[PDB]
């Protein structure tokens, strides 16, 4: 009967704003609460536990909040940043009517997605040498859209950090084995993406 | 922390497979979890100092059992399409309420009904352009795997022998090249930026690695071509001008 | 109400 | 006055004869209204109060689940402690655990308790601070141990300060007359002639709650305390209690000696004569 | 091992009187451990649908039980209770007294 529920399902917030993750639990008789992050390729990692009788635990810029009596829990990210983009999932150790020990029960899950703030946009399409086209260097408000045609690839964007460089850039990639001038006509590009 | 073995397993139906847990350094209890798309995570089986302690809705076909050193094994046989999932395992020190759980990196399943599309991905380095280099005087290198089935890949960059994680992007998920078929090939992409000082240099060397998990040697291949077996493709470029 | 913990000894 | 609610809990082993017999109470001041026995054909919580039974199937499910996995942990403690002491496992033992917190009259908490024992001595108890234990051996130190890595005393102390102290506040609105309206005691004396020269007064004081009651024998005006035949106080039955006080007496003096009883179910404190 | 003998007192709920239904109880506190024999007798012999109450302790840790159950007292039936413990090598038994 113990259920957990995890709302929303997906969230892409810009960098920097505040967070509120929300979670609840139907039965009300449980050991603790806790937050997990998970991060794809690795295991799960415990961010807060929070005891049965408590009501709140902060660790870092995370705090948590536990009601039993309604059942609630929310988790509150202050000051998001980029680092912070993982799964987070909500679990509660509650035993069952009738069995042995108790055991966790978790939700779906909330997939965070913290875009990282473009410092100086320079929207650009290249070419690249053939053993594709590379749309980069563009803000994160720009949508990119798939392909109209399935012989036409495009994937998602996706942002590299050249670390040395206090430098962050989207990127997406297009390409078809069947030109760079009309790859990405279906997403909603900036009238000054330069192509050379 | 917590080891799981193997790390991937693409086998068939009605097949057996083993999967291998080590918990923490004086943890006594031992979790194992199921995590797959239609479910998301589901407690299976828990195990005390080699006894039982705690169940989930866990099958018949599923067994599990502790050893006297701690460590476990989960037994799935007779496996269907729908076994195919994120298998994790747990440790804890003990039995405390007030205290977590460590997971370990899982195991990832994927059960197939004939292994006939199988296939080992071809991978592509392609080296930036001039363009890019004279407007942004930083170099973009991309990599791509294409025509693998099914996802079970690792993508990473080298740079002069060394793995390099700075300016790399990757594809959360590899994408379908033909959706409309349900054993559709998979592709993947992967950037690397670097500056274009450093790709000028011809002493310098990229090295794009895919870390393919195939068939293991437990299932029958009678088929013309080679065994989509668990191995590595690659690509290189060195850089000029 | 009763106290919830699993402490053993 | 002050109030408290408290859990009592035995575990006692029985090698062979199956798994352990556990029985754990719960009471609020001196009013039993939960109850939980392994031996019942339906382990389940059940009431001992009116007042308690107004609770929802949540609360009794909840507070059953509790009691299970309380009899099923002292189960591995009981084995446990049998490798502490190298102990066979032939001999029977019990674990006695009791928790629970009082508060004051403006219903703040006032102390918290958390206290362990192992065949009738001290094992481990929660310090008053709530941020620390004490162990009576080396054994309850392995135990000490683990609990603080665990951080069990950090549950304990949430507990403590926020759902022992409202739900006791819960219940005591909710038995107000019963857990905050004081019974008086029922008083009258007894004669009993000994011999032909001296007797016996006793002084009765029947039906009273709470348990807490002064019973002193007055000669002359003076205490004669060192000659009072003192009984412990007795449970009637229906959630009161008992108790007397007797003194021998020379026949011819009975109007002298006066009894004096003491409760706070009673304004003023009564003076009784042999009648 | 802690071994402490139980404390006895048996008494009746209400002042006693000839023909009017009462409850004889016999309390038993103050021993260690729980395990204990208490019998209710009429004239000697046991008497059968014997209640008692749910275990507990007091704050040295020791127990304490309450058994009741009904009865009708007279002027010439005796009651009395009878408690064996590991304590006890000989089963005691304390007479009713209708003043105490
Ligand atoms: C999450 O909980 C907070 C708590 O007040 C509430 O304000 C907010 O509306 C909730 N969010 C959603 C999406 O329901
Ligand atoms: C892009 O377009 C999709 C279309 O469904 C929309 O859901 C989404 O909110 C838009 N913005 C981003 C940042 O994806
Ligand atoms: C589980 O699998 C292992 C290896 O495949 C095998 O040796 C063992 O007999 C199986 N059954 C059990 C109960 O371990």
């Amino acid at each position: 009967k113990q259920e957990v529920t995890q709302i929303p399902a997906a969230l892409s917030v810009p960098e920097g704003e505040n967070l509120v993750l929300n979670c609840s639990f139907t039965d009300s008789a449980i050991y603790n609460l806790q937050w997990f992050r998970q991060d794809p390729g690795k295991g799960l990692t415990s961010l807060l536990l929070i005891q049965s009788s408590q009501r709140e635990q902060t660790s870092g810029r995370l705090n948590a909040s536990l009601d039993k009596s309604s059942g609630r829990s929310t988790l509150y990210i202050a000051a998001s940043q980029p680092g912070d983009s993982a799964t987070y999932l909500c679990a509660v150790l509650s035993p069952v009517q009738e069995t042995s020990g108790s055991r966790l029960t978790f939700g779906e899950g909330t997939q965070l997605t913290v875009n990282p703030d473009i410092q100086n946009p320079d929207p650009a399409v290249y070419q690249l040498r053939d053993s594709v086209c590379l749309f980069t260097d563009f803000d994160s408000q720009t949508n990119v859209s798939q392909s109209k045609d399935s012989d036409v690839y495009i994937t998602d964007k996706c942002v590299l950090d050249m670390r040395s460089m206090d430098f962050k850039s989207n990127s997406a990639v297009a390409w078809s084995n069947k030109a760079c001038a009309n790859a990405f006509n279906n997403s909603i590009i900036p009238e000054d993406t330069f192509f050379p | 922390g917590v080891t799981q073995t193997p790390k991937h397993l693409i086998t068939a139906t009605g097949q057996r497979v083993t999967l291998r847990c080590s918990p923490r350094s004086g943890d006594l209890s031992v979790y194992w979890y199921q995590q797959s798309l239609d479910q998301g995570l589901q407690f299976l089986i828990q195990y005390y100092n080699g006894e039982e302690r705690a169940k989930g809705n866990i099958l018949e076909r599923f067994s599990a059992q502790q050893f006297p050193d701690l460590h476990s094994e989960l037994n799935l046989s007779s496996l269907e399409l729908g076994d195919s999932a994120l298998y994790f395992c747990a440790s804890s020190v003990g039995l405390f309420s007030t205290d977590t759980q460590y997971f370990g990196p899982g195991t990832r399943l994927t059960v197939l009904e004939d292994l006939k599309n199988v296939f080992p991905p071809e991978v592509a380095v392609f080296e930036p352009s001039e363009a890019e280099i004279s407007h942004t005087q930083k170099a973009t290198l991309v990599c791509l795997a294409t025509g693998f089935y099914p996802d079970h890949v690792e993508l990473s960059w080298w740079v002069n022998g060394k793995e390099v994680h700075s300016g790399v992007c990757t594809d959360p998920q590899p994408l379908k090249e033909q959706p409309a078929l349900n054993d559709s090939r998979y592709a993947l992409s992967s950037r690397l930026r670097v500056s274009a000082t450093f790709w000028q240099n011809p002493r310098n060397h990229f090295r794009c690695q895919v870390q393919f998990y195939g068939l293991s040697e437990n299932d029958e291949w009678t088929q013309d071509r080679a065994k989509p077996v668990t191995q590595i493709v690659s690509a290189e470029a060195w850089g000029r001008a | 109400t009763r106290l919830a913990l699993i402490a053993p000894k | 006055g002050s109030h408290s609610m408290r859990y009592f809990h035995t575990s006692v082993s029985r090698p062979g004869r199956g798994e352990p017999r556990f029985i754990t109470v719960g009471y609020v001041d001196d009013t039993l209204f939960v109850r939980f026995d392994s031996d019942a054909a339906s382990p389940r919580e059940e009431p001992r109060a009116p007042w308690i039974e107004q609770e929802g199937p949540e609360y009794w499910d909840r507070e059953t689940q509790i009691s299970k996995a309380k009899a099923q942990t002292d189960r591995e403690d009981l084995r446990t402690l049998l490798r502490y002491y190298n102990q066979s496992e032939a001999g029977s033992h019990t674990l006695q655990n009791m928790y629970g917190c009082d508060v004051g009259p403006d219903g703040r908490l006032l102390r918290g308790y958390h206290q362990d024992a192992y065949d009738g001595k001290d094992y481990i108890a929660l310090n008053e601070d709530l941020s620390s234990w004490t162990a009576a051996d080396t054994a309850a130190q392995i135990t000490q141990r683990k609990w603080e890595a665990a951080r069990v005393a950090e549950q304990l102390r949430a507990y403590l300060e926020g759902e022992c102290v409202e739900w006791l506040r819960r219940y005591l609105e909710n038995g107000k007359e019963t857990l905050q309206r004081a019974d008086p005691p029922k008083t009258h004396v007894t004669h009993h002639p000994i011999s032909d020269h001296e007797a016996t007064l006793r002084c009765w004081a029947l039906g009273f709650y709470p348990a807490e009651i002064t019973l002193t024998w007055q000669r002359d005006g003076e205490d004669q305390t060192q000659d009072t035949e003192l009984v412990e106080t007795r449970p009637a039955g229906d959630r009161t209690f008992q108790k007397w006080a007797a003194v021998v007496v020379p026949s011819g003096e009975e109007q002298r000696y006066t009894c004096h009883v003491q409760h706070e179910g009673l304004p003023k404190p009564l003076t009784l004569r042999w009648e | 091992m802690i071994q402490r003998t139980p404390k006895i007192q048996v008494y009746s709920r209400h002042p006693a009187e000839n023909g009017k239904s009462n409850f004889l109880n016999c309390y038993v506190s103050g021993f260690h451990p729980s395990d204990i024999e208490v019998d209710l007798l009429k004239n000697g012999e046991r008497i059968e649908k014997v209640e008692h109450s749910d275990l507990s302790f007091s704050k040295d840790w020791s127990f304490y039980l309450l058994y009741y159950t009904e009865f009708t007292p007279t002027e010439k039936d005796e009651y009395a209770c009878r408690v064996n413990h590991v304590t006890l090598s000989q089963p005691k038994i304390v007479k009713w007294d209708r003043d105490m």
